[PDB]
Parts: C-alpha cells; sequence; structure tokens
C-alpha cells in the first residue's frame, strides 16, 4: 500500500490546524488514520484519529506549540506506512496563568531595597514580550492605586528601591504577550528589614 | 543547593524559592529551589529555566524550562532549534544539553533523584557582559551571605579532625 | 559566521 502524500498544516488559530493530503493511488471503504505529537511535555506519545476525507480537523492543541504530523492510509488487510511528516505551530494566545515562583528579598546593604525573583507562567502560550510587578503598602487596595512596574519578558529578577523601612508590602507580578495580558499572581507579602 | 560559581568558589546556600543563576546581556539562568524536608534549610532544584535572548541574525528568543519528572528535550514552544544551527537541544538521558554555539554556551540539565542539576559553560567575556544593575547572579558571585549555610564550630572540628 | 577561555556553573541538590 502506498503511503498517503502531499501532506500540509493550516493553521487556524491558537488550539486548531487544519492536514490535508493526497492519494496518488485513487468511493471504496478505505480510511486514513491521522497521527500527531509535540516534544512537549517530555516522553508524549502519538494522539490519533480516523478520516474518511482527504483532510482532517486536529483540535484542543497548546497555543504556540511547533505539532508533528503524519497520515497512513488502510484498505482491509492492507495498510501503508506513516507519510513524510509535515509541521505546523499554533498561534499565539494571551498569557491564560499567572509568572510563577514569586519570591522577595531583601537587597544585602541596602534595606530599602528589595529584589523580586520570579518564573514564566506555565501556559505562557507565546513570547513572554513583558511583565507587570504591582506594589501596595495595602493588599486591599483598588488595583490602579498599586505601583505599576513594567519590566522586559526575558528577565526574572527586578530591583526595587525606595521602599519604608519596617513596613509589610504586598507585591504581584503579571506576563504580557503580543496578545495581551494574562493573570496576576497572588499577592506575596515581605516585611522591608526595620531601623 | 550547592553551588560552584565561575569565580571558582564553593558554597551552600538555602535560597528558597525562584534566584537567577545567570542574568546577563546573553542569557537568563533561573531556579526554583523547595527545602528537602519542611524543618531543613537544606534546599534543592525542582525548576530550572533558560531564556537565549535572541540574537540577531542567528537565533530567535528561546525558552527552556526542566522541572522534576518532566525534562524535555525541546523548547516550551515544542522547538528544538533556533530561527540555524545555532542554538540546538539534545537528549541523551533524565540528562539534556543546550549548545548556544552563537555564544560559547553549553547548559547541560539533569535530574538527580527528585531535584535538577544544573552545569553551564560559558566564555569569560561574555559571562561578565551584563550592567551594574544585574548584580544578583549566583553563577557569579554566589548567593547573599545571608542565604550561605554556615556551621562553623562543625566545619572547624571536621577540618581539625 | 554566528559561531562565536571558559567559566563553568553548577548547582547541585543538598
Ligand atoms: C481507526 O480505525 C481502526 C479500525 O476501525 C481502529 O482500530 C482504530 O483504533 C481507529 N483509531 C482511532 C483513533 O479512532
Amino acid at each position: 500500500m502506498m503511503p498517503p502524500v502531499g501532506v500540509q498544516a493550516s493553521i487556524l488559530s491558537h488550539d486548531t490546524i487544519r492536514i490535508t493530503w493526497a492519494d496518488n493511488s485513487l468511493t471504496d471503504s478505505r480510511y486514513y488514520t491521522v497521527r500527531w505529537k509535540t516534544n512537549i511535555p517530555a516522553n508524549t506519545k502519538y494522539k490519533n484519529a480516523n478520516a474518511t476525507t482527504l483532510s482532517y480537523l486536529v483540535t484542543g492543541l497548546k497555543p504556540n506549540t511547533l505539532y508533528e504530523f503524519s497520515v497512513m492510509v488502510t484498505k482491509g488487510r492492507r495498510s501503508s506506512t506513516w507519510s513524510m511528516t509535515a509541521h505546523g505551530a499554533t498561534f499565539e494566545l494571551v498569557p491564560t496563568s499567572p509568572p510563577k515562583d514569586v519570591t522577595v528579598v531583601s537587597k544585602e546593604g541596602k534595606p530599602r531595597t528589595i529584589i523580586v525573583n520570579w518564573q514564566p507562567p506555565s501556559e505562557a502560550n507565546g513570547k513572554i514580550t513583558g511583565y507587570i510587578i504591582y506594589y501596595s503598602t495595602d493588599v486591599n487596595a483598588e488595583i490602579h492605586d498599586w505601583v505599576i512596574e513594567p519590566v522586559v519578558g526575558n528577565r526574572l529578577t527586578h530591583q526595587i528601591q525606595e521602599l519604608t523601612l519596617d513596613t509589610p508590602y504586598y507585591f504581584k507580578i503579571q506576563a504580557r504577550n503580543s496578545k495581551g495580558m494574562g493573570p496576576m499572581s497572588e499577592a506575596v507579602q515581605f516585611r522591608t528589614p526595620g531601623t | 543547593p550547592h553551588l560552584r560559581t565561575f569565580k571558582d568558589n564553593f558554597q551552600t546556600c538555602k535560597v528558597e524559592g525562584a534566584w537567577p543563576l545567570i542574568d546577563n546581556n546573553y542569557l537568563s539562568v533561573q531556579v526554583t529551589n523547595v527545602p528537602v524536608v519542611p524543618g531543613s534549610s537544606a534546599t534543592a532544584t525542582n525548576k530550572i529555566t533558560i531564556i537565549f535572548k535572541a540574537h540577531h541574525g542567528c537565533t530567535d528568543q528561546k525558552v527552556y524550562q526542566a522541572v522534576t519528572d518532566d525534562l524535555p528535550a525541546a523548547f516550551v514552544d515544542g522547538t528544538t532549534s533556533g530561527g540555524a544551527k545555532s542554538l540546538r537541544i539534545v537528549e541523551r538521558e533524565h540528562y539534556v544539553e543546550m549548545h548556544a554555539r552563537y555564544i560559547g554556551t553549553t547548559v547541560f540539565v539533569r535530574q538527580v533523584g527528585r531535584y535538577l542539576t544544573l552545569a553551564i559553560r560559558m566564555p569569560e567575556d561574555l559571562a561578565m557582559s551584563y550592567e551594574e544593575s544585574q548584580d544578583l547572579q549566583l553563577c557569579v558571585n554566589g548567593c547573599p551571605l545571608s542565604e550561605r549555610i554556615d556551621d562553623g564550630q562543625g566545619q572547624v572540628s571536621a577540618i581539625l579532625g | 559566521p554566528c559561531n562565536y577561555s571558559y567559566l563553568f556553573c553548577g548547582l547541585f541538590g543538598d
């Protein structure tokens, strides 16, 4: 059995790709089996689907992710091997989760200074173009009444100066990408050193 | 965890939470450390993040993230190289290597038990290529003194025998 | 083209 050819991937959204293929051998009761996979997370196997048409709509994919695609034909006992793989990367989606591991520490010899360290959101869903750090002495203040500090997206540390000594401060980070802003982290309370 | 800095010092840090190992004009290495047992000040790595900052003509920005039980052989976007052969991921196994040829940098990530182990090889001129503000980099000047594990009396008795 | 004394860094569990 001859394997399907001309395998193509058309990106339709952040979670949809349409796979199309040509069949050189061709009504009959044959069927196509489409397989796909990505390299995120570690050790994922192939997902599959059957299509009686020269196309298949792959949905539920992860945003901003490069997927592998190949199809095979089965006609009773007769079954082909897998086609030459086609690749497709889903579009970006707005960040759907907060920056992680938000940690705040006092800077050595600089008590009015703190260092905020964090990790990218699990669901960045695209290339992170920035973070916004919010800080306040009041955890209950309306967000527009918090200090707003935009920061680059390729650094996971930032130093905040001019804080008041012996004061509890609340910190929350938010990721940003081409599609917009994602959710904010739960506030982390840090109390500046006294003196 | 235990730290071996570019400046050759060895130290043992508490450094709970997210901490920069490298924060320079080319690369970002961020780790998350957890207490090995709730009581303890002995902490180990459960997350590694590497940002290969965009390099015009070579690679686009690439992000690698490993976490205990998940050490992929690809970047967060399921990609295995740069936007040509300048940046590449290689699996060896539980054991990953990033080859940043464009910056002479190599990152080795291995899962040892329930925690992560990291090693970076980087040229001196690039490893010291950062702004005065980027002064917290555990690979460069270690962890702040307050974060260092001091036994003293015990280590002193150990060396004295 | 793109191709660039080395320094070493390590972090290993307590
Ligand atoms: C495709 O069809 C065959 C035969 O009916 C079946 O064995 C296989 O599990 C199907 N695969 C999927 C993913 O539906």
